[PDB]
């Protein structure tokens, strides 16, 4: 979270800026998909560990739809 | 009970369930149990071999083992209470529920068509000498060794 | 419900509220307003609290 | 600071709820209350995010010193609307407050009931005045209208004095709410009156149910009856209950339903006639037949555990219910 | 007993196990004889690994 | 062989590596024994003069448990249905004082009475009423929520809802009496420092390595219990 | 101040002696309740005094 | 004036408290500094008498008190009475007064109810001149003058006890009865077998002189044996 | 190494200055705070050891009991024979007449063994079992009696070998119990013929409870250093891995 | 109240309390820390607001 | 000595890091929560010494060249020290404890088979190929 | 002795039963003694004997 | 749907009132309580058990017009 | 504010006074003082050192003792040569970062960083328009922390 | 359950101690005791 | 509020759905959160159940910046608008 996922939002926001347009789509298409399909998958857990790895995935999938609209 | 007055204590031994159970080693194991209890309760308390047991029962509120079963019963929480039950005793059991069927089904060991969940059977005055066998049931993440 | 009396205003009640079982605890009686609003335990006005057979106990053994 | 603390509310319900409630069924009902709240708060949150964002400022001068634009202004109303009736509750999205009111503990149903629809319903008011909208309230005053069509109609079915008076609740919540539909025009009084009266109402409903529940043990009619004949008391205040919650002329809700049938007949004549033939009839009878079978009757079962009158603090919460529904008419008119 | 965990010490023995467990077959036949097979015995336990090869 | 002056009574005392084990806010009186693989609830309040032998078996204790000073407790190692012969007690039992426990069961919701008797076997269920100065026939089942006395004990009556919830709340009513209680003792012994230095403490015979040490790390645990070993 | 069960009460019934007894008790009894509740309310009355002060500052502080 | 002066006492324990707290950890503290194993040394914490906060016990030096004895809480003790080894005497709850020359069998519990209805107290009330035996459980009772407890008995919370009265061992005063006086009861429920006798008397009277003499000498032979306090 | 130099130094002039400075301090404030916390409050005090009172001529021979529990109470004139065994918490008051324990001879806890004269001779026989909780009063017990925890043995109770009191049963007054006789019941009357497996049960169990007290006193006979060890034990038992306990 | 240093002290005597409190220990144990624990806050506080 | 820097932004090392005002303050907010949760992780060994030194020799070096990532000037410096993450993130993993000390005693003449390490392991390893390949080829495109 | 104080006597104290194994070794000693240079050459002696190459491929080439 | 005229012996497995845990009871009127009927207990927790039994069967149910 | 007299034994002391809370400077931006060589080698930096850095590294040394002692109690079970060795190094490390703060002190003080005894010919002039701070540190020990407010 | 003080002191409760007398004497070998508190 | 600033309908949207869909997952395991009495989850140290008082310190501040933090955001906010003022400068 701390490196890895502020490392990626620079890289879309800081880095690769220049090439924003073309991130847009793909990135909204990513954040389209994960919904449709982990919402299904997140209500099906049994175990903490995995409750706590789908916390994390909500949140990063958050975080993406977050950096897609601070790209704009 | 319907018990008088002045009338003495009855001995445990006449409310003896008995459960002749197969355990992982190929042994035939003589387990004793109380009624109302639940199997998983009676392998507990028993220390009967080869049951993980992760979920530990499961849910604690509106569990399986209240009846009849409430429409907002949450089910079994793991695949581990799987213990195969003997023809009489299965058929009496009768069919297993929606949640039961679709956890057992999710389950990595291969499972049997006499399969139900320890923590899901309840102890009923007609499961007297019943029939069971315990394969090893899965282990599932890194604390069910611990 | 023609024996009945809460208060025991037509009846006489006992202060023990109740004839001690021969096996059974001798608790109180449950009361038939169960209000748990009561306010602190009131002493009346001046009253002396100071332990005075322990005081005099004292006095003694000193 | 309003939305805010609107928002604020929702953790002491949901803690109320989880800890205080008796019934084992309550765990899922506390769940699905705190749901439909945080469905609602989020849509209200959204609104008001837009709202803020719109216009950097934090006054309702500074707001209407802005105007917003067609779509702006339509998307606002909406999602005010939308959060406002999950909280009111308006039809389809009140099984959470008919599964709330069925299992949660009677002191905080008492509270849930008659101080959060009465907050959301000011929020909405005040959000909705600032905002001047050109838009056709059509939408809202069905919406209003069905809702309490079908709160109504249910009362026949319930047989659980506390789901009977939930719906009696739902529908009084769907008619006050149907009031401010016409913007800033002058239908706030009669809601704000249609409010308070709706609220000692059903205060003084939840306290006869939770009176009963201590007495008998229950809360459905089937295993309690001839309360009455066994509680004099009780059945006088039910009486008396019923006789207020039919809109008898003298009580705030006879002026209350006056002043809202005039503006609706005033808008819509027909749609004012139906309103007033389904709740004040249909809902009305179900409701009396529900708790007339309760306060008549002869309590021939459990005579060794028959149930004691009314204490003194019942009755002189009743007695100041009554007072207050009463002594509430003879305020100045000045605000009404 | 000392350093056998659950294990306790009996009158006629001493246990292989924790208290209330189960006796295993084939610890007692190791423990009994040493290396003595007198024939490769069909238990239940043998006749499973041969169905499961 | 047995002459001294300090006694050396620790009511915590483990036999071959079974340490007993305790719950939190736990109140063990000091002139209580507790030997042998003991499992103590949290909130569990032990009286004074009580034993609680867990050598021949294990001994579960619940977290409401009230037990009664000069309460024997011990097990039988072997029952004659071959059912567990270890005690087990439920949530909340409230033992009477001057007991008798012989490798029983007790469910939750159990007021044993005063100078009571329960030998191997014998299983009380839940809410079970067992009067004072009574022998429990070994291996008998006690109905559930059951009013029973005698020598052996018979079945007296039923118990009632008020009962129950009665004695539900007086099992509740020793918790301000034991944290009473566990606020009179400090912390720290004070017995230490009132001894006075002797020949082995002062010239150690033998020296042993340095490991981790019993008190290691423990400024970072909170003191909870004052009584602490 | 006398301690009637330190009192030589062998000169009445023994019901008259109980009752006297009896009587003593609930005085001492009592006394000890109102002593114990004079001690109990300065558990609150001390905390009160003590961090009220300190409480309103914080509060203040972190609000306006 | 009487909330004033019971905070500052308030205030004074706390003080003490923490002043003993601190001393205690900087003691051991110490001790782990220069290497020393003095401070964990597993001494039993017991204590003979326990004052229970603001429950000081209060008994004259005429009495012995073996050390196993365990009297806690709110105790008013009369002169020249013995209690015998391990009894307990739990005050917490409510006041516990015993009259002067008075015996206690060993492994006696004497404890209150937490609460009863009005016309019986929850203080356990004890005459003088009384004798009861080992393994005796007396419980929110009022007993008067020189009563006959056997072995095992036990009184139920409520008990009244007449004076000149004679319980068998292994025997229940039930809860909330009235023993007569003058008569010998018997069983666990406790019925009246008949009435007492002079001899019996009398001979009850000089077992509790005995027993009396014989707490004296015990305490004589614990003082010198440095086993008793004081 | 200048910095191993100054490790030393500082560790040298930290204990051996700070130590005796600091217990110092440490002891006066502990002083002072067990003073003003005075009189509502309670201090640790010296337990004395019960199991050595001696009454003017009487002093308890014991020696040769196998088992002396650290908080039984043993005053006065009782004699103790080898294996002999007082379990916690018993009280034998030998100032109201002489005791002769038997060997193998074991005493429950919790058992109060006090004669009913102010001089009598409680004798127990050889192997003789005593119940937890019991009350004997001044009694003759014969070689490989059992008396069940709870019992109630009057003052004029003879015993005979191999006679069973059952658990909670009380004896009445001048009782003769036979032979392989079995009473129980608050009224003692002879319940049974004791079948050869209730003597042979009867007889594992005083040979465990034997081993027990054994056990025990090994365990209860443990010096302060003994005690700190066992404990350091448990603790780097909590974390010593699997590869560590296959190495010890 | 207007002070970062006395909002540090306060914020630390609360923190001190409700760390007691919650580890069901009883309060008066390891007075030094109080004050510590209150004047390291304060330092806290006050650095935080230069900050 | 993060706090006593100063100096002009540039870059470092033949254009390979990257020296800012930005990535300082990233990598002193990473620093910071690093120290925290080890400061937590510290306090939770003290109860339970569950975890080896093995473990803690693993976090020390991640913690180590965690921070650097902040400074990277250049997509092929970046892409190294990523490759360092993972193998120290792997090698932590394979220093999680197989056996721990339990109470079932039930299971001493039978074999429990658990798959999860492994499983934690190859799925690990194969990810971290695959991303390791993408991420190669993708540098390999931009620098043409 | 033991200065009493009250009832602590202030002066008590046990010797501690835990310490170093290698307490009195002589590579203890302080570093450039006699005791230490002798333990420091052993240990040299013994390093260079199990590991020639590794000792002489890290000091010689440093 | 309607009830069936036809007499039926006492419910065996309904469902039935439970209390959440650790439940302070309500002691009002002296806690006295009787044991419920099971066809009352039955009929109170019947419409919130009540489902559907197959799907887009709530249309036809009752009356199809209303 | 005063900076403490450089080439003393508290020069370190200046870098911890900083007139503004940024990392690093812009790339045009003039420095605080007169620049001695921005081309440092290696050699110049060691060159460089002086008696500020003798007591930068004096107080890591200092500092260093307790630092180890707080790291050797949280060993167990450890032979005392081995605790002495731990220690030691502990000690080395503590002796080598304050060697590597006082190199990075001196290469400062040459860049003209930090004060070195050197002031620029014309002053930069900054208003400072928003100033929440002067008050706030006027009245504090944040004043000594912050150069020239 | 009710934990507040019965026996209050803030006044005297009114009661007759001539309805329920105790029996003190005659009791049967089996009888039960007589009720200490008979106050009314 | 950032994405209404950025005007992202379709955004907010989205993320109002999902964040409706984890408080749904999250408050799923509070309905298992009741137990029918007190548990035993604490490690045992010296025979007894052994608390942190490190942790149990640390626990409260963390719960003291949750639960009233939000009115000191106006700090956090501030701090971290500096850190980002020099991103792109
Ligand atoms: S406990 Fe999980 S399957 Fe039953």
């Amino acid at each position: 979270f701390l490196i890895f996922f502020l490392f990626f939002s620079l890289l879309f926001i800081y880095y690769l800026s220049a090439l924003n347009n073309f991130f847009w789509i793909i990135l909204l298409i990513i954040s389209i998909i994960g919904i449709f399909y982990i919402i299904s998958i997140i209500f099906d857990i049994n175990l903490f560990k995995a409750f706590l790895a789908y916390s994390t995935i909500i949140n990063s999938i958050s975080f993406i739809l977050l950096i897609i609209a601070i790209i704009f | 009970h319907h018990h008088h007055a002045g009338d003495q204590a009855d001995r445990v031994a006449d409310k003896i369930i008995w459960i002749n159970i197969q355990n992982r080693i190929g042994q035939f194991e003589r387990i004793s149990a109380f009624e109302g209890e639940s199997l998983l309760e009676a392998l507990q308390r028993n220390k009967v071999a080869g049951i993980v047991a992760t979920c530990e029962g499961g849910e604690d509120i509106n569990t399986m083992l209240e009846k009849p079963i409430d429409p907002v019963t949450y089910g079994p929480f793991c695949s581990s209470c799987q213990v195969v039950v003997s023809n009489p005793w299965r058929n009496k059991m009768g069919n297993l529920h929606y949640l039961e069927e679709r956890n057992l089904v999710r389950s990595s060991y291969p499972t049997t068509e006499n399969s139900r969940l320890a923590c899901c059977i309840l102890v009923e005055k007609w499961m007297n000498e019943m029939i069971i066998s315990i394969p090893q049931n899965p282990n599932s993440v890194y604390e069910d060794n611990m | 419900l023609l024996k009945f009396d809460p208060f025991g205003f037509y009846s006489p009640k006992l202060l023990s509220e109740n004839r001690p079982e021969e096996a059974m605890p001798f608790y109180e009686d449950y009361p038939q307003n169960d209000s748990h609003w009561n306010l602190w335990e009131q002493f009346p006005e001046d009253f002396e609290d100071s332990n005075a057979e322990r005081e005099a106990i004292l006095k003694s053994n000193k | 600071l309003f939305f805010m603390c609107y928002e604020l509310l929702l953790i002491p319900s949901f803690l109320i709820v989880y800890f205080v409630s008796p019934s084992r069924r309550a765990i899922q009902a506390s769940l699905y209350f705190v749901i439909w709240t945080q469905l609602g708060s989020l849509l209200v949150l959204i609104a008001i995010s837009y709202i803020i964002s719109i216009t950097n400022t934090y006054e309702f001068n500074d707001l209407k010193y802005f105007n917003f634009t067609n779509s702006e202004s339509t998307i606002i109303i909406f999602l005010i609307f939308l959060g406002f009736g999950f909280k009111a509750p308006i039809w389809p999205f009140h099984y959470w407050l008919t599964k709330t009111h069925v299992e949660a503990p009677s002191g905080f149903s008492i509270y849930l009931s008659g101080f959060l629809v009465k907050t959301a319903l000011y929020g909405f008011y005040k959000f909705n005045t600032s905002i001047f909208i050109d838009i056709d309230s059509s939408i809202f005053i069905a919406i209003c209208i069905m809702g309490v069509v079908d709160s109504s109609l249910k009362m026949w079915g319930q047989t659980d004095l506390k789901k009977l008076v939930a719906y009696g609740t739902i529908q009084e919540m769907n008619i006050i709410y149907l009031a401010f539909c016409w913007g800033d025009s002058c239908a706030i009084l009669g809601g704000i009156l249609f409010s308070a009266t709706h609220a000692f109402l059903s205060a003084l409903m939840f306290f006869l149910v939770d009176c009963i529940y201590r007495r008998y043990h229950t809360r459905s009619l089937v295993e309690v009856n001839g309360i009455l004949h066994i509680t004099p008391n009780l059945g006088l205040s039910i009486l008396f209950m019923l006789v207020f919650f039919s809109g008898i002329p003298g009580t705030i809700k006879f002026i209350s339903e006056f002043y809202i049938f005039s503006g609706l007949l005033e808008a819509s004549p027909f749609i004012c006639f139906i309103l007033m033939l389904v709740a004040n009839v249909l809902g009305l009878i179900g409701f009396s037949k529900s708790w007339f079978n309760a306060t008549f009757g002869m309590p021939k079962k459990n005579t060794k555990y028959l149930p004691m009158d009314l204490s003194f603090k019942e009755s002189y919460i009743i007695l100041y219910c009554f007072f207050f529904l009463f002594i509430f008419s003879y305020f100045s008119s000045i605000f009404f | 007993v000392k350093g056998k965990g659950s294990i306790r010490k009996g009158i006629h023995g001493e246990g292989f196990g924790a208290p209330s467990h189960a006796h295993d077959a084939l610890i007692h036949q190791i423990k009994q004889s040493k290396d003595t097979m007198d024939y490769q015995n069909i238990t239940n336990e043998v006749a499973q690994n041969f169905a499961n090869h | 062989k047995y002459g001294e002056n300090i006694s050396k009574h620790r009511s915590l005392m483990s036999l071959y590596d079974l340490h007993p084990q305790i719950g939190y806010q736990s109140y063990i009186a000091p002139n209580s024994t507790v030997i042998g693989e003991v499992t103590i609830g949290n909130e569990t309040t032990v009286w004074y003069n009580s034993v609680i032998r867990g050598d021949v078996n294990a001994v579960q204790i619940g977290n409401n448990v009230s037990i009664g000073e000069n309460v024997v407790i011990h097990t039988a190692g072997s029952l004659p249905t071959g059912q567990p012969a270890s005690v087990d007690i439920g949530h909340y039992v409230i033992i009477g004082s001057k007991s008798t426990i012989y490798s029983c069961t007790i469910q939750d919701e159990v007021v044993i009475g005063q100078g009571c008797v329960i030998l191997e076997g014998a299983r009380i269920e839940k809410g079970a009423m067992i009067a004072a100065n009574s022998v429990v026939p070994p291996g008998r089942l006690i109905p559930a929520g059951t009013l029973w006395a005698g020598n052996p004990c018979t079945f007296v009556r039923n118990l009632t809802k008020s009962e129950l919830a009665t004695n539900i709340d007086h099992a509740k009513k020793q918790l301000h009496l034991a944290q009473q209680h566990r606020y009179e003792y400090l912390p720290y012994n004070s017995a230490y420092l009132q001894k006075s230095n002797s020949e082995e403490d002062l010239n150690p015979t033998k020296y042993d390595d340095v490991t981790i040490n019993y008190n290691f790390g423990d400024e970072e645990r909170a003191q909870e219990n004052p009584l602490k070993y | 101040f006398e301690n009637v069960l330190l009192s030589n009460r062998k000169n009445l019934t023994p019901q008259e002696s109980v009752q006297k007894v009896i009587n003593y008790a609930l005085l001492q009894d009592a006394k000890q309740r109102s002593r114990t509740l004079r001690h109990i309310k300065a558990s609150w009355v001390i905390p009160a005094l003590l961090f009220t002060y300190p409480a309103w500052y914080l509060a203040k502080g972190a609000v306006n | 004036m009487k909330l004033f002066q019971a905070m500052w006492t308030r205030t004074i324990y706390s003080i003490g408290r923490m002043v003993r707290e601190t001393g205690l950890a900087l003691d051991r503290y110490g001790c782990k500094l220069e290497q020393d194993i003095s401070c964990y040394e597993p001494l039993s914490r017991h204590r003979n008498i326990l004052p229970i906060y603001d429950l000081v016990p209060t008994f004259y030096h005429s009495t012995f008190i073996a050390p196993n004895s365990s009297l806690i809480g709110a105790v008013y003790l009369g002169q020249n009475t013995v209690v015998g080894y391990g009894s307990t005497l739990r005050g917490d709850n409510h006041a516990i007064r015993v009259g002067h020359n008075t015996v206690i069998g060993d492994k006696v519990a004497i404890s209150n109810v937490a609460t009863l209805a009005a016309g019986i107290p929850v203080s356990t009330n004890i005459g003088n001149h009384v004798n009861i035996g080992a393994g005796c459980v007396l419980q929110s009772c009022v007993v008067d003058d020189n009563v006959t407890v056997g072995h095992n008995t036990v009184i139920l919370e409520g008990s009244v006890l007449e004076r000149g009265s004679v319980i068998a061992p292994n025997s229940l005063v039930p809860a909330g009865r009235l023993i007569p006086s003058g008569q010998l009861w018997a069983g666990s429920p406790v019925r009246y077998v008949r009435d007492l006798k002079e001899e019996e008397i009398k001979l009850n009277l000089e077992q509790t002189e005995q027993n009396l003499s014989i707490g004296k000498t015990h305490k004589s032979s614990l003082i010198q044996q440095e086993a008793y306090d004081r | 190494m200048l910095r191993l130099r100054l490790f030393d130094a500082y560790e040298k002039i930290s204990m051996t200055f700070l130590g005796p400075l600091y217990r110092r301090i440490g002891k006066s404030l502990a002083q002072t705070g067990l003073n003003i916390q005075q009189p509502y409050t309670s201090d640790d005090r010296l337990v004395p050891s019960l199991r050595n009172i001696r009454v003017t001529n009487k002093i308890p021979s014991i020696n040769d009991s196998e088992f002396i529990a650290p908080n039984s109470v043993v005053i006065g004139d009782v004699i103790t024979k080898e294996g002999s065994s007082i379990w916690y918490g018993a009280t034998l008051r030998g100032e109201l007449g002489p005791i002769e324990i038997g060997k193998q001879t074991v005493i429950q806890d919790l058992v109060n063994i006090q004669s009913g004269k102010q001089n009598q001779k409680t004798q127990i026989g050889d192997n003789v079992f005593i119940g937890p909780n019991s009350y004997i009063q001044s009694s003759k017990i014969n070689d490989n009696s059992f008396v069940g925890m709870g019992s109630t043995v009057s003052t004029g109770c003879n015993l005979a070998s191999n006679a069973v009191v059952a658990a909670g049963s009380v004896v009445p007054e001048n009782t003769q119990v036979p032979s392989n006789q079995i009473w129980a019941g608050s009224p003692a009357q002879y319940l049974r013929d004791i079948t050869p497996e209730e003597r042979q049960v009867l007889q594992e169990h005083h040979q465990e409870c034997v081993q027990l007290a054994r056990i025990h006193a090994e365990e209860t006979e443990k010096s302060f250093r003994e005690v700190l060890n066992d404990f350091d034990r448990i603790t780097a038992e909590a974390e010593y891995d699997h590869e560590s306990l296959a190495l010890q | 109240m207007s002070s970062m240093l006395i909002w540090g002290a306060c914020f630390g005597l609360f923190t001190r309390a409700a760390a007691c409190k919650a580890s069901m220990i009883p309060l008066t144990t390891s007075p030094w820390k109080y004050p510590k624990y209150m004047i390291v806050s304060a330092v806290t506080f006050y650095y935080f607001d230069w900050y | 000595y993060l706090i006593t820097f100063n100096g002009y932004s540039s870059t470092f090392w033949w254009s390979h890091f990257k020296l800012n005002n930005y990535s300082l303050y990233m990598y002193l907010l990473v620093i910071i929560f690093n120290n925290y949760f080890l400061y937590i992780t510290e306090k939770h060994i003290k109860i339970l010494n569950n975890y080896s030194i093995d473990y803690f020799f693993s976090i020390i070096n991640i913690t180590l060249f965690i921070p650097m990532i902040f400074l990277s000037n250049t997509l092929f410096t970046f892409f190294f020290l990523i490759e360092l993450v993972s193998c120290a993130i792997f090698y932590k993993f394979i220093v999680s404890k197989i056996s721990f000390k339990n109470s079932n005693y039930k299971d001493n003449y039978f074999s429990i088979f658990s798959k999860n390490y492994l499983n934690v392991l190859f799925y690990q390893y194969w990810s971290s190929f695959f991303s390791s390949v993408m991420i190669g080829f993708c540098i390999i495109y931009l620098f043409s | 002795g033991d200065f009493f104080v009250d009832k602590y006597n202030f002066s008590r104290r046990v010797v501690d039963h835990r310490q170093p194994y290698d307490l009195n070794f002589s590579i203890n000693n302080p570093v450039g003694s006699r005791v230490w240079f002798k333990a420091w050459k052993q240990k040299a002696i013994g390093n260079f004997l199990n590991l020639v190459g590794v000792h002489y491929a890290f000091y010689g080439a440093g | 749907y309607m009830g069936n005229p036809a007499v039926q012996s006492p419910p065996k497995e309904f469902f039935n009132y439970h209390y959440v845990p650790d439940n302070y009871p309500d002691a009002l009127s002296g806690f006295r309580i009787a044991y419920r009927d099971p066809f009352e207990v039955q009929h109170v927790f019947a419409y919130e058990n009540w489902e559907y039994q197959y799907d887009g069967q709530w249309w036809s149910m009752g009356s199809l017009a209303c | 504010s005063q900076t403490f007299a450089h080439d003393s034994f508290l020069g370190g002391l200046n870098l911890f006074k900083r007139r503004d809370p940024r990392f690093v400077l812009d790339q045009g931006e003039r420095p605080p003082y007169p620049i001695i060589n921005s081309n440092s080698s290696f050699v110049d930096v060691l060159s460089n050192f002086n008696k500020a850095d003798f007591g930068l590294v004096l107080f890591s040394a200092a500092i260093g003792f307790p630092l180890s002692r707080w790291v050797l109690k949280g060993l167990t079970f450890s032979s005392l040569n081995y605790r002495r060795g731990l220690f030691s190094s502990v000690y080395g490390g503590v002796i080598l970062w304050g060697l590597v703060l006082g190199f990075n002190n001196s290469y400062y003080r040459l860049n003209g960083f930090v004060d070195n005894g050197l002031v620029w010919k014309r002053k930069e002039r900054k208003l400072n328009k928003y100033d929440f701070t002067s008050e706030f540190e006027d009245n504090s020990f944040f004043k000594k922390l912050r150069i020239r407010d | 359950r009710q934990n507040f003080a019965k026996n209050i002191t803030t006044t005297d409760i009114p009661k007759d101690s001539h309805h329920f007398a105790a029996k003190r004497s005659g009791f049967t070998q089996t009888e039960q005791a007589p009720f200490a508190y008979n106050d009314v | 509020l950032y994405s209404s600033f950025k005007s992202q309908y379709l955004l907010i949207l989205f993320m109002t759905i999902l964040n409706i869909f984890g408080m749904y997952f999250y408050i799923q395991n509070l309905r298992f959160v009741v137990k029918k009495n007190k548990s035993s989850i604490l490690n045992y140290k010296n025979y007894y159940v052994n608390i942190n008082y490190s942790i149990t310190l640390n626990i409260i501040l963390l719960n003291f910046f949750n639960f009233f933090g939000i009115l000191f955001l106006s700090d956090l906010i501030i701090i971290l608008n500096y850190i980002s003022s020099y991103i792109y400068i």
